[PDB]
């Protein structure tokens, strides 16, 4: 297991965008995050991982205190995480942008490593893209490498922050698809998209942030029968 | 398969910071012959080989130069978009591209060594005989007074592997915010550097202080400061 | 289109920390191989650390006025790859800021830039590198001087204050021959090669204004117009790069 | 007013990402083009506008020929443009990102260059970042400054490229509110983005573009009841 973050706090001019926060993920659940363009579901992403460092948080893998560690020896520990904003490597190819991040994860030999990259490209139909480049892709395209790269690492509580940000009304049912057969193998995602009807119709609890604070929490067919949620979120008589 | 990839985008961003910084230097002592042809009283059939023949007392102080300039165009290059911080956040740490700005340095330190001993005196046995004390190529024979040799020809190379180091730290600074403006303190330790170390040998050499003793204290203070500032995970 | 506005703010604050960024870069490296050169031969006691040192510390405004073409060039052009990098300038050029709009908020930003450079080379860089013959050689021209050179000296007879008249007029050509290979989709092209494109194509500029100035000895050309040739021959193909 | 593209063709590496498209808008009607991340709805966007150059377009305002016009030419004859790739200025405000294109439109005093960077902050609900900067922004939010930034111009022939990218659910029929008031003031757009449920609730027709061709063109009513189209598009059973 249980990834756990207890009373998180971020302010920047004194501004306090991150107010007391307390997210809790198990092993093989995946969990919304989900608010506005407000509540800063990225800067509590950023504090969990460790890129900024964090004001009064708390941050426990199951047992531990991992609250004062750097970001890549929390990645060796198993939180992995996509970020936002389009981060590709832009000069290796799309075969070369999985193989990079084969290269670790040291008890895969040189035959497994080149057949998990060879059926990664088949999952996420980007196998006529095999040898392109990172510059010149498109869109969706350089989202789901991103994706198939993330998924790579083969860590533990995933923090896939916007997986779905302009897919294709296709490959987000063909990604849905293996985020759920990756939670049947013991793997635990938090997924933070906006799109509230394929973030939704996969995950099993939610938290509702505004502006610093949850606002809800529960089962997904809860949360659209809450009327401070459809106030702050959700539009208006959404379905 | 990404050590590969973090060279490439150094070494050719090295080449295209040296060949330009050698131009502009160049133009410089270019222009310095058309105030030594009509006013000099000399003639023009020795410019075109003291071009050419002027170059490894340049190539000798810019070829460490564009080493560390070359790293923080291409390391900055790769933390605004965000290239490094999934290098992280797959495995490996911030000793890796310390690694890969280590395999490259070799690559510099070779060529900055032919550059020192192989044609720094060679180019004063053609300056001195078309276009007219210390430039021979092995000192551990003889034990002349003018020791500045052998500390000054040595830690030109020592220089590629320090500077290449203490230039990691020195370029995370853009996660979100903040400015690209990070080679101001890079370039201002690289001139303190050749104000002392360059210039310990004729005001601290030729019979004034020992240039092994405080040519290497000026050399190990300046390596244990590219060291307690790229390890600063586990201060105290 | 206003005088000054708030793009010309943004441009020139950019490209601003990027030519007082190479500039410190070159003249500070040329004030390393002028202290080594100095110090190797010292010979007697006045030549030591300080003193031989301070030689150098009293040269660099002379070492800005011949290293300001080639930093302001190189830094027009790093300033403006972080703006075509970033796709922050083809949203300039999709609402109505044309590509010669842009080259002229460089204008508005260097122009004033040799005229300082102009106003320390001929006040206080004569002065200087004349008192650093003084503390050198105690025990041991300029451009308003040339106007006293006109005449009364007895390719040459007039031609080296008028390729020095307008040098603002010749730093300017070089800028507008580096920003127009900067333009271009950002798929294909890496941006590697449009700023090494950019400082070779505005260095071939910089070596034809001291081979083809002295070249009077032809017809008989007048020298004060006939040095204001090369500048003007690339600046009408120039206003062309940016227009096609 | 009719900005009418015809032929269409680009191919990078001998690929031909574009084949023959042929797309014609009016002025006060908004069409979408639609399709996977395949089709190239934004190389045909740049074709357009004039990034790229062309192999065998012809593009026409009604009754001209800026086929070979460059890209500032044709952004002062009303074409608009809005990429998909994050382009905010980064180091300005996002007071001085609105106003930095209001120096251009020759016919606003000081007055009305005032009222106008105030009033796009409240239609946008971005009024409470009016000057933190450009780089700390946040998702959705840099892309409410980017859409504001576009409108700001005042053009025809808008070519928004995603501008729903991951905005919100609250702020897209906030967007879609003002997108239709200047729909009715005359100025045509060209929506392009993927969740088909806001963008064909607005639209008045489709170019439904797949790998390099049309493959539909109607009403939104019709575009879902095509079998052809939900192959390739729109997932299945929507
Ligand atoms: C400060 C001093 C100036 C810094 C200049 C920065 C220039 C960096 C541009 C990097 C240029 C990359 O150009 C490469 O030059 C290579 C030289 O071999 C070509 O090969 C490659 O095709 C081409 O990509
Ligand atoms: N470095 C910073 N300085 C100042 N304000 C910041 C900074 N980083 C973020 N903010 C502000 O913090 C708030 C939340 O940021 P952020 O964590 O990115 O929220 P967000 O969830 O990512 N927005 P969205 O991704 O669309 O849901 C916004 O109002 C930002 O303007
Ligand atoms: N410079 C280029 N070189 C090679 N291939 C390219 C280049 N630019 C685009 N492509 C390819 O052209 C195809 C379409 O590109 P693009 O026009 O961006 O489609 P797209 O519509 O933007 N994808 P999306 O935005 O998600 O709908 C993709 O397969 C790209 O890989």
């Amino acid at each position: 297991a249980t990834l756990t973050a207890k009373n998180l706090a971020k302010a920047y001019k004194g501004r306090r965008v991150v107010e007391d926060v307390s997210l809790t993920v198990n092993s093989g659940e995946i969990v919304g995050l989900l608010g506005p363009n407000g509540a800063g579901k990225t800067t509590t992403f950023y504090m969990v991982v460790g890129i900024v460092p964090r004001d009064a948080g708390n941050i426990i893998i199951d047992d531990d205190d991992i609250s004062l560690l750097p970001l890549h020896a929390r990645a060796r520990r198993g939180i992995g995480y996509l970020p936002q904003e389009a981060s590709i490597f832009r000069r290796l190819s799309v075969y070369d942008n999985l193989m990079a991040v084969l290269q670790i994860r040291d008890d895969l030999s040189a035959e497994q490593r080149e057949d998990r990259a060879n059926e990664l490209m088949e999952e996420f139909h980007i196998e006529h893209l095999r040898d392109s480049m990172g510059q010149s892709l498109s869109g969706g395209e350089r989202r789901r490498v991103e994706i198939a790269r993330a998924l790579a690492a083969n860590p533990k509580f995933i923090l896939l922050d916007e997986p779905f940000a302009g897919v294709d009304p296709i490959s987000v049912i063909d990604i849905k698809r293996i985020i759920e057969h990756l939670r049947d193998s013991g793997l635990g995602v938090l997924i933070t998209d906006h799109n509230v009807r394929e973030t939704l119709a996969v995950c099993e609890r939610a938290y509702i942030v505004s502006q610093g604070h949850l606002i809800a929490h529960g089962t997904p067919t809860e949360i659209l029968q809450d009327e401070h949620v459809k106030r702050v979120y959700l539009g208006e008589d959404f379905r | 398969i990404i050590i590969r990839y973090l060279v490439r985008e150094t070494l050719k961003s090295q080449l295209a910071i040296l060949f330009i910084l050698l131009l502009i230097f160049f133009c410089q002592k270019l222009v310095r012959i058309l105030g030594a042809a009509v006013d000099g009283d000399i003639p023009a059939n020795l410019v075109l080989s003291l071009l050419g023949l002027g170059v490894p007392e340049m190539a000798q102080l810019i070829l460490p130069l564009s080493l560390f300039l070359g790293l923080l165009m291409t390391l900055g290059k790769l933390y605004t978009e965000s290239e490094i911080t999934v290098m992280h956040a797959c495995g490996l740490s911030k000793a890796v591209l310390v690694k890969a700005a280590m395999i490259l340095a070799v690559f510099t330190a070779i060529v900055a060594a032919v550059n020192v001993m192989w044609a720094g005196p060679w180019s004063s046995r053609h300056q001195d005989e078309v276009l007219e004390m210390d430039m021979r190529t092995l000192w551990n024979t003889d034990t002349d007074r003018a020791r500045a040799e052998l500390n000054w020809r040595i830690t030109l190379v020592v220089t590629v592997f320090m500077m290449a180091l203490m230039v990691v730290p020195l370029s995370v600074v853009n996660p979100r915010q903040g400015r690209v403006l990070s080679m101001l303190p890079a370039m201002l330790l690289y001139l303190l550097f050749f104000l002392i170390q360059t210039s310990l040998k004729s005001n601290g050499g030729k019979g004034k202080l020992d240039p092994t003793l405080w040519m290497w204290t000026v050399n190990l203070i300046y390596l244990a400061l590219a060291i307690v500032l790229n390890l600063w995970d586990t201060v105290f | 289109m206003q005088p000054f506005g708030v793009l010309d703010r943004y441009i020139g604050k950019t490209i601003f920390t990027t030519i007082m960024m190479t500039l410190f870069m070159l003249v500070s490296l040329s004030g390393i191989i002028k202290f080594v050169d100095q110090l190797k031969k010292a010979g007697q006691g006045s030549y030591d650390a300080l003193g031989a040192g301070m030689y150098t510390l009293l040269s660099v405004p002379k070492d800005v006025q011949i290293f300001f073409p080639m930093a302001a060039l190189l830094g027009a052009l790093l300033g403006l790859g972080m703006l075509a990098q970033r796709s922050e300038l083809v949203v300039m050029q999709a609402s109505g800021f044309t590509r010669m709009q842009v080259a002229l908020s460089v204008m508005k930003t260097a122009i004033p830039l040799v005229l300082l450079t102009m106003a320390i080379g001929e006040w206080v860089a004569p002065q200087g590198e004349q008192m650093a013959r003084n503390y050198r050689a105690q025990a041991m021209l300029s451009i308003s001087g040339l106007h006293n050179y006109v005449k009364y000296l007895k390719g040459r007879y007039q031609l080296n204050m008028w390729s020095k008249i307008f040098q603002p007029l010749s730093v300017a050509v070089m800028m507008l021959m580096a920003l127009s290979f900067i333009f271009g989709p950002l798929r294909s092209v890496p941006m590697g090669v449009r700023v090494v494109t950019g400082i070779s194509f505005g260095f071939v500029f910089y070596v034809l204004d001291q081979i083809f100035g002295p070249l009077t000895l032809v017809y008989g050309i007048p020298p004060i117009i006939g040095a204001l040739l090369p500048s003007a021959s690339f600046f009408l193909i120039s206003l062309w790069l940016l227009m096609r």
